């Protein structure tokens, strides 16, 4: 997502957030 | 027995015995109980793999469309059926929950990585 | 600052009145909210337009009062709010008509601009320019400076006690910076471009000490950052505009001292992250301004008269002008005044007429 | 078979529904708030966690009206939610105001107005939700041209997708069955599906009201 919009939630959530997750692995990992 | 207000919905009544769950498909109103008194059954679920590695569900497509068209809503559990189906899209849910399994199975491997390398 | 003819009650004190006794329109009302029923327009009309001494001051304030927390409470009418405040001028009773205007929530007394002007030059002749700046801060919470002639006695008010004063709390900063920016925005000349200076410098300083939301939290004011950047940008239109535009060197340097005082030297954020804050945006301003600050004066758009000398020479050469509008549309109201309130006496008799005909038949 | 008559059931329907309209409580009574605790004192129930910062800070719409000649029949309001999460213009045009006589400061009431969300306004008045809400704020006389001022946006919005891959494969076997070789991709027409954001304004004429049971 943008950036002002991630600014935007965190400004709405401030002091209840997590911290920002990136994309996904493109595939699923398998435990060596 | 006339309820206030409420609405048909497509859910799952719990069937089967202690440790043996086995789900109907039935269109009931939503104050109903879960196993009780139901409008028409539309399809069943086998939770357990079977003999043949697989898990049975029955869709009765043609009367699933019938109640839809007749103002009938969704449990959650039913909308993640239809999309495993390809009759509905996937719900947005299935979706997530997926990249939060690759997430978490990311961090486990870059773990064991990191241990091994001590080794 | 006003002339007699504006001043003048003549055509006030001849307008058609019902005589009556406070006593009887006192009982019935006092009748009327027993039975929890609602009170009309024209009885408070009356009780306020038949008060007859200091004494009945404060027994028609009582029900200015009760008909505000009455169900028709919208339906309070401009003559009565403008006869209230005439009475209390009358009696000599400026404290009572300033304590339900202060208090308008209570008393819903809200003046027209005529009405402002009347009680705001009553204590400007007293000289009693504290009472005098309270009504120019309620015609600001009320932002009530779309007639000239309220702006002018505004400016002059308010310059008048900027004058004297030294210290300012951060109360005052913000109430001072407000009544200076509202008719400053409506005055398209040096003393209407000053006081945006000026008001937008003492509101900047809020902004930075006491927070944003201290600015415009119940106020006529946008809740948008940045209000010393709106300061210079008026220094930047001045110097684009035509000669006879100039900025006065006093509000220069109120700005200037603003901006030296924050460079030298609840918890809700209310601004995105990314956007930057006005507090890391000082260093930019404070040389912006040394910039402008040079570039009006090479031009020579900088006045060298103060803003109380510059605005004293403004009201003597437009209030005049302004008066003879003013007055225009008070003599239109008090004529649809005179007019809208024969229909109510006309409704309220043929409801009794109608009363007396079906009761006796029932 | 004739079901004998139950009068005393008809009759405390109706004292019921009287005693509900003779003493309802008022907006003062049921939307008051104790912003020590939190808490209404009607009905002693907090209020959620995410409110509590707003409640404390922000205004009731009747809190600004109440200031206003004409309770600000034709002023602007806008709320902070809306500040926050939208950059188009969002606020009411207010048309209508019953203010509760019955408050000490006259700061709760009902109030109707046309809406404008978005930058879009709607043809006709109606009456505003949320009146009791801590959130509103009063746009400035000087400052309405700025703040109104929009410009819309080219409604470049999709107008169809597909299928779901089921249903996808059952309307083309349906086709060829029937004889049909068209080999066009069946769609979905998703412009007549208009989404409107959660925030929008609901119609408070089909709201309920709290009942009289003051704690």
């Amino acid at each position: 997502p943008p950036e002002r919009e991630l600014s935007r939630l965190r400004r709405l959530y401030q002091g209840h957030l997590q911290e920002e997750s990136g994309p996904p692995p493109e595939s699923m990992p398998k435990m060596p | 027995k006339a309820y206030r207000g409420g609405h048909l919905t497509i859910r799952l009544a719990l069937g089967g015995c202690t440790n043996r769950p086995f789900y109907r498909i039935v269109a009931a109103h939503n104050k109903c109980p879960r196993d009780g008194r139901f409008v028409e059954q539309l399809g069943s679920y086998d939770p357990l793999p079977n003999s043949h590695g697989e898990k049975l569900v029955a869709l009765n497509l043609d009367r699933i469309r019938h109640w839809i068209g007749c103002g009938a809503h969704l449990s959650k559990p039913m909308e993640k059926l239809l999309g495993l189906a390809g009759f509905f899209p996937l719900h947005p849910m299935m979706i997530t929950n997926a990249e939060r399994l690759r997430r978490k199975r990311a961090r486990e491997v870059l773990l064991a990585s990191q241990k091994t390398d001590a080794e | 600052l006003l002339s007699s003819a504006y001043v003048d009650s003549h055509k006030w004190e001849a307008r058609e009145k019902e005589h009556y006794c406070l006593a009887d329109l006192a009982s019935l009302m006092d009748k009327t909210f027993e039975r929890k029923l609602p009170v009309s327009s024209l009885t408070i009309s009356r009780l306020i337009d038949n008060i007859s001494s200091r004494e009945e001051i404060d027994h028609a304030e009582y029900y200015l009062y009760k008909f505000r927390h009455s169900p028709n409470c919208w339906y309070l009418r401009n003559w009565t709010i403008h006869t209230w405040i005439r009475q209390c001028l009358k009696y000599d009773a400026q404290d009572k008509a300033l304590y339900t205007l202060v208090n308008k929530v209570q008393y819903g007394i809200f003046p027209d601009n005529f009405t402002f002007n009347l009680l705001m030059d009553s204590f400007i002749k007293k000289e009693n320019y504290k009472d005098a700046l309270s009504v120019v801060f309620e015609v600001m919470m009320q932002e009530a400076f779309e007639v000239p002639s309220t702006q002018l006695l505004s400016l002059y008010v308010l310059f008048h006690c900027l004058a004297k004063k030294t210290d300012f709390s951060w109360e005052e900063e913000r109430n001072f910076g407000a009544s200076l920016l509202l008719p400053g925005l409506k005055q398209k000349n040096s003393v209407g471009f000053s006081s945006q200076l000026y008001g937008y410098a003492l509101l900047g300083k809020v902004e930075l000490q006491q927070g944003l939301r201290a600015v415009y939290h119940n106020m006529p004011l946008i809740w948008k950052p940045g209000y010393l950047d709106r300061a210079l940008q008026v220094m930047e239109k001045v110097a684009a505009s035509p000669e006879d535009i100039k900025l006065c060197r006093e509000a220069l340097d109120v700005l200037g001292a603003v901006l030296k005082a924050l460079t030298s030297a609840e918890k809700l954020v209310e601004q995105l992250d990314i956007e930057e804050t006005e507090q890391s945006k000082l260093p930019q301003y404070l040389e912006r301004f040394k910039a402008l600050h040079s570039k009006l004066q090479a031009l020579g758009k900088i006045e060298s008269e103060g803003l109380l000398s510059l605005t004293t020479q403004l009201v003597k050469e437009k209030l005049s002008t302004c008066e003879a509008e003013d007055i225009a549309t008070y003599e239109q109201n008090l004529q649809q005044w005179h007019l809208d309130l024969v229909q109510l006496i006309q409704r309220e008799q043929q409801q009794r007429e109608q009363a007396k005909q079906e009761y006796q038949a029932q | 078979k004739k079901v004998r008559p139950r009068l005393i059931a008809e009759l405390a329907r109706r004292v019921r529904a009287l005693r509900e309209q003779l003493n309802r409580p008022r907006d003062s009574q049921l939307y008051a708030v104790d912003y020590e605790t939190l808490t209404r004192p009607f009905s002693g129930r907090r209020l959620p966690v995410r409110a509590w910062a707003d409640v404390r800070r922000e205004s009731r719409l009747l809190q600004l009206l109440g200031r206003l000649p004409l309770f600000g029949l034709g002023r602007l309001v806008t709320r902070k939610s809306w500040l926050w999460q939208h950059d188009e213009p969002c606020y009411w045009r207010l048309t209508r105001v019953r203010p509760d006589y019955t408050a000490q400061n006259l700061d709760h009431g009902k109030a109707w107005g046309i809406l404008t969300f978005k930058g879009k306004t709607e043809s006709e008045a109606r009456e505003i939700e949320h009146v009791m809400y801590h959130d509103w704020r009063l746009v400035p006389k000087h400052e309405e041209e700025a703040f109104t001022a929009f410009t819309p946006a080219p409604e470049d919005s999709l107008a169809s997708v597909p299928y779901p891959p089921l249903l996808r494969a059952m309307i083309i076997a349906e086709r060829q069955k029937n004889g049909d070789t068209s080999t066009e991709e069946p769609m979905l027409n998703v412009q007549r599906i208009r989404m409107e954001p959660w925030d929008y304004p609901a119609k408070q004429e089909d709201k309920g009201r709290a009942k009289g049971t003051p704690v």
